[PDB]
């Protein structure tokens, strides 16, 4: 049995790897609060973009899906983070690509 | 649930083609299913599960929204402004609500 957080990314991509580039992830270094972390992503072309939390007991974030009338394939929103852990974007292109980045957020207050 | 007060910011006009930030606010208690009470049990769900942002009728964003979302869920993004109308936003509480906000948008 694989991780939950493979099992969701393995649902995206369609069994595909996961390329680099093509997205950005923005995260604080250290999160005071992990109440409430803020969070950005960026994905030109995207048709989705899922947010992971590797380290949370229930890894899945959310999910955005960019309709016509978007502008852009920005997001931002903000998460609750249980610890110091890494946080995954995947970003799905119309070609049904996906692009992966990742990044660690030091958590001083649990969010779970 | 009660008191789920929608919030939003998006200026009242743009011009024909142009680009506006909106930024899209609801207070929501968002029980994760994680929290213990006071005797070590874990407190159910109740969270908003999906936020909509619509420009005349058509999709925006349409978010899939999971426990680990903050308390008083915050989206922001980008809509294209190509004609008149109105944004409509959504969201669909686990408890079976569904809150609504809609906000005019002008062209030049």
């Amino acid at each position: 049995g694989s991780s939950t957080v493979d099992e969701l990314t393995a649902a995206f991509t369609g069994g595909a790897a996961t390329g680099e580039g093509g997205l950005t992830l923005t995260a604080p270094e250290i999160a005071e609060n992990g109440n409430t972390v803020p969070i950005e992503v960026k994905a030109p072309g995207a048709v989705a973009i899922m947010l992971l939390a590797a380290g949370n007991p229930e890894p899945a974030v959310a999910t955005f899906n960019f309709g016509p009338a978007a502008a852009d394939q920005r997001a931002a929103t903000r998460i609750r983070l249980a610890q110091t852990q890494d946080v995954i974007a995947l970003a799905k292109m119309a070609d049904g690509s996906v692009v992966k980045a990742q990044t660690t957020v030091k958590v001083t207050i649990g969010g779970c | 649930a009660d008191d789920a007060k929608p919030r939003v910011k998006v200026p009242s006009s743009a011009k024909a083609g142009e680009t506006v930030t909106v930024k899209a606010l609801i207070s929501h208690k968002m029980e994760s299913g994680q929290r213990k009470d006071a005797d070590g049990k874990l407190i159910p769900r109740s969270i908003i599960n999906r936020f909509t942002c619509e420009l005349n009728g058509v999709n925006v964003v349409d978010v899939a929204i999971d426990p680990a979302v903050s308390t008083n869920p915050y989206f922001e993004f980008d809509a294209k402004v190509d004609a008149a109308g109105e944004f409509k936003f959504t969201w669909y509480d686990d408890d079976g609500s569904v809150y609504e906000d809609v906000k005019p948008i002008a062209v030049a």
